[PDB]
């Protein structure tokens, strides 16, 4: 993939309660050893950009403030491979 | 009057007359198959040329049953059965006396070789996109050698024309 | 003739193109002459007695670019693609577009547009306001380029028959009088495939010697040569008042055949109780 | 051909008459235009 | 010991669980077991209208067997004889345990008869399964009679079995003149025809199963809205020739007006044809654009089942991008493909007629109900007036019977579906049996689906066709040809969420990308987004194949359209194969001392990524190979055997090799009704034309498929010696010369009985 | 009616007694008889086959298989046959019963499987004695529930009225039904 | 072999809510967002805004909103809500020296609401909104 | 369903062999030499044994 300083947004598939590292391989095989030492060997997905995305945290303007802050980049999955 | 067997085998010093042709006319198809993706030669004309390797390699392998054919009907000794009911007009003919020789190739759907019905391959037995004289139906064993598997599913395809040419003829005669 | 064979007649035919078409269901179409008849094949001579090139000039004679915005309507692929498929010009494009701009919607005449030497054809100011939609559409197709106005794709024959080098034309679109100016011809061995049609453009008893040689053909499909005066009795049959009614499975409007066949609808019905009633 | 860009919805006329601009419906807004095929 | 010898020792391997005529009897054994307890599930909760809520609850409906074995013949133990002789039919009464919500409150869960289920001849609940040849005494019948066939009235009826097209997808055709996306979708409820068309030059509209013109597609999108038609084109397609076909519609659209929803659909809102029932909508006076959009949660009618309309918007999204084929002139797609034509089957309209009865007998226990409110006793609901039991049985009798699955909420009133056995033999009591019969096929004597399409090479048979009217019309299912009947959508929705499917709410229109191949149809059901198809499918292929989810999954990877399907319907023709594993086939040439001896018990080498279940669509993916002899390395599965196109009644002529087509096809006619000893039965029964022989002889150039049908052990002709001569102007056009002498010392009796009652 | 395993589907023309069959040396003549015209133009080569491997799986105690895309070739067959006695080709010796001399061109022989149809000339007797018409229904003798026999519908009356001859079609007429 | 690391930052992701524009691809352009007159609330956000459309070409035809009403002109949006990959772990800013993941709430697309003619309770009465800048 | 006592073509008696088979096929020779040691020298009984299928015991086996 890229190594970059974009800001990201991830998939995981569901895994109940039972730090992470992309510890990116050779080949651009981009791997995940996670602790519970499954491998969530994951990325490269499919693209965006006709969605101009922004990632707003809701500050809860009610009691607080919204802020517009990563609007987008490309989106990423993971996928646990067999 | 008795068939026998050897009324119906070929010489076995006249089998190469069928093994040998078989070799030239998959080796020219193979050759102009090759072709129609750079064209040296060229199809264009036929106009059209995408299937026009299509009457090439047809009449390729009317050659081939044509040649099948006189040499099924040369060696025949003279005493013999059915050379001695198309001699006469008795029962049966030269094309029959071939079918059970050398080359009972090549079946047809409707005066065309078999479509498609697997995505741009008729059987699944065979490889993608790539006709030949096997992959679209081409027999090539005579009812003697009999077949394989996949040269009778390629018999009752067009065995099943005289099957539905005598059931929708009976739909505008009556 | 029409029930026993169909077996090594209408499949050798093994395997080829060029002018093999019908068999034994042409009786249907020559007995009922349906309008719904996928094959109005209108056989033709030219100019046969000639050389490939020699008919081919005749043969051209017998019969596409960015359309823009901003006070400007299209152009044409006037260039030598025209001048090397058939004889036309880009004022015949402006002559056509100005024939009514469309078909069956009230485009224009707009007299006129194309002014350049390549087409200009100057999409009329938006009085209709609705729509590029025609101004696209109704230039976008054939005008000047289908050789009859109304038929499907003609054809070429440069065949080397009888000995000499024959060239026909095997147009497929209604009616005769289409070969009023193949100014080939030739006009002596002009015929038809379609009786109704060669009814009213062409003779009496043409049509009846094209129902003759319509079920001849028919019939020359392997062995089968049925008597031709029996043909020629149907052909009789056919035009008792010279006006062609064929034999149609349904009924004709002839009194003096048998009032028998009209009412053979295949079958009675609930008709001749109303008609009763 | 083209979308106006405020409200997302279509646009109308030619408009050379003057220039290329426009007043896409039920979107009020105005762009310029230009080439089609 | 060979490299041969284990792909031809698979056949008693899987001929004994899910063989050549068992597909019959699994089917209905699931549709006994669990699909009945599934219509249970419909339970009654409705019956109470204008009462205190006297609902019945249905506990549990199994067929004899809820707390009960032996109820599975209900009139005293029967054989098929005491069912073939008296002319009795098999019953097992569909007993269930109700649930009465009573305001007396006494709930009442006595074991109620609801009729009577004609128990097909040996299923798991008969009294002929895992019996021996010596048990097969007092129960006065064969041990090899196919099995299979019901008792109706003392007459053997089998069910053909049907060839409907798939419900759930669309049919993108090409006609001559234009193109037409026809999606006649389904419920299990009712063949609706959402059709979209090619119109009037670049115009689409949708014949929709009521409403009463032609839409214009733009204000369908509206329905769903989507306004910002920005999205409509968009999502439609992104390159010129999409936009530009497409453009026409929206300016027709806006051109009429662009209303969000709340306006300009009135434009549908009135146009709509199921206003035709303002009689049917009594209540709810609630009835306009915002109330056919209210009820325009049926106006799914398809496979695709939100709430959110954005699924219905993608799945008419991808609809008009697979009607305009990119020009489409040169993309066809053909009806008859046996991917697209799923069998249903006998057990499949024994299931409807389940759904059917227990729903009209539940319709009639409500109308009772709801007359009953006058009535101030106890017996509202009560068990003797819910007195309809045991005329189920009536029904479902007279289904069977009449050959009339006669309906009301599936829209068929079949009828020419159940037959009589041809018993003239047992060959040609399988031949009736393990036979297949077309369906619709618009104009049947317009013979494009007459020749045999080369899309089912295994799966039906080459040979087999009664020549005449029913030419390829009916249809041998003739040999390995396994079939499936439905499974559970749900872990392949779990591998979908996690192998690399998106959730299609998270993207718009991007879906023209070529790196995008995304078709992901569970079975019609939405669509799954992401891409990678070239692993998404090779390790689910790879996770079905070792122990994990149930190896008839089947998956396809098309390129010339980004096809990537998820099939895990029912009606799913199948076959076995050998797996390669893209370089040598997996049994190990050493698989035959387990193959036969000992063990790998068996069925254990699908648990084992050894040999696999395909269907027609995974054959259309992979690559398989003739014979080992032929590999050549690209190649995926391996044919377990070429003798297994010719099938069970076809599959009798010695070297059908050398024989014509046409020839075989007489034979495979002939050998059906041909005179022969019905097997062991005989004397025992009472049956109309029992053509015998007295003195039958063994086949003596035999196939091993002889071997395999068992009906070698009761050959049909006499084995005969022969010349081959010409004896003076009799033998002439097929005729014989049988000398007497031969008549005399027996050669061809004949036993003709017949039959008076 | 007859079958032959290669929709070959003969009638019994003949019934000759013992005597006059031929037989090839041994003792051995045919029970069924068959003529070389069905094969040539059907060309069921799977019965020229067939024959020989009965003959070779009886002269020897085998049982043979030809299984469809396997079975057992024509050499090995060829040679059973040698083992026992005979042709390569299973072609006999004959001499003719009638006259009691060799016939010129030698006689095929073997083992066949004559299967044995349904729908005898027995069970196809069928005649009727008279035809009027009724006045319950008003029909005269059609199909069956009244006789056997016959039954001129579309094509047969068809075929009846084109003849050519003028009272022919007239006593056609006049014995119809009834006048 | 960049082995980053991923912290499980649990940095309040309670707040974020991703949203999701299929209008705004043809010239990358954006909001502005402020532009604010800002409304949303948290349950099909229905995010209503202050998309005052630009001047400089000639008047923008007003007679349209003239017409009924606009009061600049108010471009609001009605967010078609989704439920989605939001609870995979739908990350976060991500440098090439840290990695921040934060498991955001129910993604939110957004659209114009074409306006020309139970979140009511309390959710459709949540906007008071401040759309502003912060470095956080 | 019980053993020709004539071989259809040739005049052979045929019934008086078969309770010697059931006796010879278990000192176990070759189905093709307990037909030679019995006396069948020609195709005709060769097939009237070989060929035919005793039906007699399994449908005497539930006969009442």
């Amino acid at each position: 993939l890229t190594k970059e300083e974009e800001l990201l947004f991830l998939q995981l598939p569901d895994t109940l309660p039972g730090v992470g590292k992309l510890l990116i391989r050779k080949s651009g095989r981009v791997q995940l050893l996670l602790g519970k030492v499954t491998l969530d060997v994951t990325m490269g997905t499919a693209c965006s950009f006709l969605q101009e995305l922004v990632s707003v945290g809701l500050g809860d303007s009610r009691t607080g403030e919204m802020t517009v802050l990563g609007h987008v980049k490309h989106k990423l999955v993971c996928s646990p491979d067999f | 009057f008795s068939i026998g067997i050897g009324d119906v085998t070929p010489g076995q010093g006249l089998l190469k007359a069928k093994y040998e042709l078989l070799n030239a006319g998959y080796k020219k198809c193979d050759e102009y198959i090759e072709a129609l993706n750079t064209g040296k030669l060229q199809q264009q004309p036929g106009c059209t040329a995408e299937e026009t390797l299509e009457a090439l390699i047809l009449k390729e392998l009317s050659v081939i049953r044509d040649h099948a054919g006189s040499a099924c009907l040369r060696e025949l000794d003279k005493s013999n059965s059915p050379l001695t009911m198309a001699l006469c007009g008795s029962k049966g003919s030269f094309i029959n006396i071939s079918q059970m020789i050398a080359c009972v190739g090549q079946q047809a759907i409707s005066g065309s070789r078999v479509p498609d019905g697997f995505e741009n391959r008729s059987l699944p037995h065979f490889e993608k996109h790539s006709k030949l004289p096997a992959a679209k139906g081409f027999v090539a064993n005579s009812f003697y050698s009999g077949l394989t598997p996949t040269e009778f599913f390629f018999h009752t395809m067009a065995g099943r024309e005289g099957l539905v040419d005598t059931a929708v003829k009976t739909a505008e005669t009556g | 003739p029409g029930t026993q064979m169909t077996l090594k007649t209408f499949h050798f035919a093994g395997v080829a193109s060029m002018n093999i078409t019908l068999g034994v269901p042409r009786i249907k179409e020559i007995i009922n002459a349906s309008k719904a008849i996928s094959t109005p094949i209108i056989t033709a001579q030219l100019d046969k007695d000639d050389d490939a090139d020699y008919a081919r000039l005749v043969k051209g004679r017998i019969e596409v670019f960015l359309p823009d915005d901003c006070f400007i309507l299209v152009k044409l692929s006037l260039e030598r693609i025209r001048l090397l498929r058939l004889e036309v010009n880009a004022e015949t494009v402006r002559y056509s577009i100005c024939t009514s701009k469309l078909r069956v919607k009230p485009g224009d005449v707009a007299v006129h547009g194309e002014a350049v030497v390549c087409v200009t054809p100057r999409e009329n100011s938006k009085s209709s306001m609705y729509y590029v939609l025609q101004f696209l559409k109704e230039d976008l197709p054939k005008v000047v380029v289908q050789g009859i106005p109304e038929v499907s794709r003609a054809v070429i024959h440069i065949d080397e028959q009888s000995g000499k080098e024959k060239y026909k034309l095997l147009v497929e679109g209604d009616n005769l009088r289409a070969v009023m100016a193949t100014h080939g011809v030739k006009g002596t061995r002009t015929t038809s495939n379609n009786t109704y049609e060669v009814e009213k453009t062409l003779g009496i008893e043409a049509a009846r010697t094209t129902i003759i040689n319509e079920i001849q053909y028919t019939m020359v499909n392997h062995g089968m040569s049925i008597d031709r005066r029996h043909v020629m009795l149907l052909s009789d049959l056919m035009t008792y008042k010279g006006e062609v009614l064929g034999i149609t499975r349904f009924g004709l409007a002839k009194m003096k055949e048998s009032v028998l066949m009209l009412a053979s609808f295949e079958k009675t019905a609930d008709h001749l109780f109303d008609a009763a009633y | 051909l083209l979308f106006c860009p405020g409200c997302g919805n279509g646009l109308i006329v030619e408009e050379g008459q003057r220039c290329h601009r426009f007043s896409c419906n039920t979107c009020p807004y105005v762009h310029n235009i230009t080439r089609k095929v | 010991i060979p490299t041969v010898e284990e792909k031809w020792r698979l056949l008693p391997a899987f001929l004994k669980v899910k063989g050549l005529v068992k597909q019959h009897i699994d089917s209905f054994n699931y549709f006994i077991n669990v699909e009945i307890k599934k219509i249970m599930k419909a339970n009654e909760k409705v019956t109470s209208d204008a009462d205190p809520m006297w609902y019945l609850k249905y506990l549990n409906i199994y067929v004899g067997l809820p707390d009960v074995e032996e109820s599975f013949n209900v009139t005293r133990p029967v054989s098929p004889h005491e069912c073939r002789l008296r002319d009795m039919t098999y019953s097992a009464p569909i007993t269930v345990d109700i649930e009465y919500t009573r305001g007396s409150q006494r709930i009442i869960r006595n074991a109620l008869p609801i009729g009577r289920m004609p128990i097909m001849l040996r299923s798991s609940n008969c009294v002929l399964t895992g019996k021996t040849p010596a048990e097969f005494a007092k129960l006065n019948e064969c041990p090899l009679d196919p099995g299979g066939y019901f008792i109706v009235k003392g007459v053997e009826k089998v069910i053909l079995i049907q060839e409907q097209l798939s419900k759930n997808r669309i049919i993108v055709e090409a006609d001559r003149k234009g193109a037409v996306g026809a999606s006649v979708t389904s419920s299990t409820h009712e063949k609706k025809s959402r059709t979209n068309m090619a119109v009037k030059q670049g115009r689409f509209y949708l014949r929709h199963n009521t409403l009463s013109e032609d839409i214009p597609i733009v204000i369908i999108f509206k329905a769903m809205g989507v306004e910002s038609d920005q999205e409509i084109v968009q999502m439609i397609g992104t390159e010129e020739h999409v936009m530009a076909a497409f453009g026409p519609s929206l300016e027709e659209c806006q051109k009429a007006q662009i209303f969000t929803q709340m306006q300009a659909l009135k434009y549908i809102g009135n146009k709509v044809r199921r206003q035709r029932m303002w009689g049917g909508g009594p209540k709810k006076t609630k009835i306009e654009e915002a109330r056919e959009l209210l009820a325009s949660t049926i106006l799914t009618h398809v496979p695709v089942k939100e709430f959110n309309f954005r699924a219905k918007c993608i799945y008419t999204a991808v609809m008009v991008r697979r009607v305009i084929l990119a020009q489409g002139d040169n993309k066809v797609d053909d009806r008859d493909y046996y991917g697209n034509k799923r069998l249903e089957l006998a057990g499949q309209l024994l299931s409807l007629l389940f759904e059917d009865l227990f729903k009209k007998f539940n319709s009639e226990m409500k109308k009772i109900a709801d007359q009953v409110i006058p009535k101030q006793r106890a017996a509202q609901f009560d068990v003797v007036k819910h007195m309809r039991q045991d005329q189920i049985t009536n029904g479902m009798v007279n289904a069977i019977s009449t050959g009339n699955w006669s309906l009301k909420r599936f829209k068929m009133d079949r009828q020419g579906v159940t037959q009589v056995l041809s018993r003239l033999s047992y060959i040609s009591a399988l031949g009736m049996m393990t036979r297949i019969s077309s369906q619709f096929e618009k104009t049947r004597k317009v013979s494009g689906p007459r020749s045999l399409q080369p899309s089912q090479w295994g799966m039906l048979c080459p040979s087999d066709t009664p020549e005449g009217e029913a030419c390829g019309l009916v249809k041998n299912l003739a040999l390995m040809t396994h079939i499936t009947t439905d499974m559970e959508d749900g872990p392949i929705v779990k591998l979908a969420s996690n192998l690399g499917v998106e959730d299609v709410n998270l993207l718009c229109g991007e879906e023209l990308s070529y790196p995008n191949v995304f078709l992901v149809f569970l079975n019609g059901n939405i669509l799954g987004v992401i891409r990678d198809h070239k692993k998404l499918v090779n390790t689910f292929r790879l996770m079905r194949r070792a122990g994990y989810i149930n190896e008839f999954v089947s998956i396809s990877t098309n390129l010339t359209d980004r096809c990537v399907y998820i099939s895990s319907d029912g009606g799913r023709l199948c076959r076995p194969y050998i797996i390669v594993k893209k370089q040598k086939p997996a049994v190990t040439n050493k698989h035959m001392e387990e193959l036969a001896q000992g063990y790998r018990n068996f069925e254990d080498f699908l648990h084992e990524s050894l040999v696999e279940y395909l269907d027609v669509n995974e054959e259309n993916d992979c690559n398989i190979a003739l014979y080992e002899h032929t590999i050549n390395k690209d190649t995926t599965h391996l044919e377990i055997e070429p003798f297994t196109l010719l099938g069970v009644c076809a599959g009798l002529i010695p070297y059908p090799h050398h024989n014509q087509s046409p020839r075989n096809t007489y034979q495979c006619a002939m050998g059906k009704q041909a005179m022969g000893t019905i097997g062991y039965n005989q004397r025992n029964r009472i049956d109309t034309l029992m053509y015998l022989l007295a003195y039958p002889q063994k086949p003596m150039v035999k196939t091993k498929t002889i071997e395999l049908i068992e009906f070698e052990k009761l050959p049909a002709g006499q084995n005969a010696t022969v010349a081959v001569m010409s004896y003076s102007g009799y033998d002439i056009e097929d005729a014989l010369v049988l000398n007497k002498a031969s008549l005399d010392r027996g050669f061809g009796r004949c036993l003709v009985y017949k039959n008076a009652k | 009616k007859f079958s032959s395993r290669h929709g070959q589907k003969g009638v019994c023309g003949l019934i000759v007694p013992q005597e006059d069959m031929p037989f090839c040396d041994s003792g051995i003549c045919p029970d069924i008889i068959m003529n070389p015209h069905g094969f040539p133009s059907r060309m069921t080569v799977g019965k020229l086959i067939e024959l020989l491997a009965g003959k070779a799986g009886v002269l020897d105690g085998r049982f043979h298989y030809g299984t469809a895309f396997g079975g057992s070739k024509v050499k090995d067959v060829c040679e059973d046959l040698v083992r026992h006695g005979y042709n390569y080709l299973g072609k006999d010796y004959v001499t003719s019963g009638i006259t009691g001399e060799p016939l010129e061109a030698y006689i095929y022989f073997g083992p066949v499987y004559y299967q044995k149809l349904k729908h005898m000339v027995l069970d196809k007797m069928h005649a009727r004695a008279r035809g009027p018409r009724a006045v319950l229904t008003r029909q005269p003798t059609e199909g069956r529930s009244r006789d056997g026999g016959l039954r001129l519908g579309e094509m047969e009356r068809d075929c009846l009225i084109g003849y050519g001859a003028s009272m022919l079609l007239l006593e056609r007429l006049m014995i119809s039904s009834d006048a | 072999v960049q082995e980053i690391d991923v912290y499980l930052a649990k940095s309040l992701a309670e707040k974020l809510y991703l949203f999701q524009y299929p209008v705004r691809p043809a010239s990358m352009t954006y909001d502005d967002i402020p532009h604010l007159s800002a409304k949303i609330k948290p349950k099909q956000q229905k995010v209503e805004l202050e998309m005052a459309i630009d001047t400089l070409n000639p008047n923008y035809c007003r007679s349209k909103g003239e017409q009924i009403a606009l009061n600049m002109d108010k471009q609001t949006f009605c967010s078609s809500q989704t439920t989605s990959n939001t609870s995979r772990y739908a990350a976060a800013l991500y440098r090439q020296g840290e990695l921040h993941l934060t498991p955001l709430h129910g993604i939110l697309q957004l659209r114009p609401s074409f306006s020309y003619l139970f979140l009511q309770k309390k959710h459709a009465e949540e906007p008071w909104v401040h759309l502003h800048y912060y470095g956080l | 369903m019980i053993i020709p006592v004539r071989c259809f073509t040739c005049g052979k008696i045929v019934g008086n062999k078969w309770e010697a088979y059931l006796g010879l096929l278990q000192a176990e020779y070759t189905e093709g030499d307990a037909l030679d040691a019995l006396g069948l020298k020609r195709y005709c009984c060769r097939r009237m044994l070989l060929a035919h299928v005793d039906l007699i015991e399994k449908l005497l086996n539930y006969a009442p």
